[PDB]
């Protein structure tokens, strides 16, 4: 159902959360198509622990991998 | 089982909290509004019937 | 140009995150 970073509850914008057996990606229902999970095709909500079904994994931040300046 | 995927193509197995979860995000209410409150829908289902 | 604006403050999460 979604993605527990640390301590908060990801789930997808639009698109499902599917593995391939060792990582976690974003893909649209109807074909699939994997993306890198993140923080722009994720919206945050509640907390790790209201929901079941939870699998602790990181969301990737686009907005400081390289722009630390 | 597949919700809507067996009546256009062949049946795809999505868990029943997702495909409430998808149809709930088809009226205009977010994904979490079900998740959050999964027992109480299941609940509200089972008495209803 | 709208009729009903009401003056607010809109946050933008970039800056807090952008120290460096
Ligand atoms: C799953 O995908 C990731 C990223 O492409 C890759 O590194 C990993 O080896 C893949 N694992 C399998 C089981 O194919
Ligand atoms: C799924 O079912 C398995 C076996 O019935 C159980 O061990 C697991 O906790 C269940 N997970 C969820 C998310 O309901
Ligand atoms: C996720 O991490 C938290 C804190 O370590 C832990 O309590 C929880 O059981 C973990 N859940 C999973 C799915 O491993
Ligand atoms: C609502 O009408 C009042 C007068 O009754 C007016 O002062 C106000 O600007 C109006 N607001 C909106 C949202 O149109
Ligand atoms: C908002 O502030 C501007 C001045 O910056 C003022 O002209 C305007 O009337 C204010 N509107 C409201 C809803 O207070």
């Amino acid at each position: 159902p979604a993605i527990c970073h640390d301590g908060k509850a990801h789930f997808p914008r639009e698109g499902v959360f599917v593995s391939n057996g060792t990582h976690w990606f974003v893909t649209q229902r109807n074909f699939y198509e994997p993306q890198i999970i993140t923080t722009d095709n994720t919206f945050v909500s509640g907390n790790c622990d209201v929901v079941i079904g939870i699998v602790n994994n990181t969301v990737y931040d686009p907005l400081q991998p390289e722009l630390d300046s | 089982t597949s919700g809507w995927t067996f009546g256009a193509g062949a049946a795809l197995q999505i868990p029943f909290a997702m495909q409430m979860a998808y149809r709930f995000n088809g009226i205009g209410v977010t994904q979490n509004v079900l998740y959050e409150n999964q027992k109480l829908i299941a609940n509200q289902f089972n008495s209803a019937i």
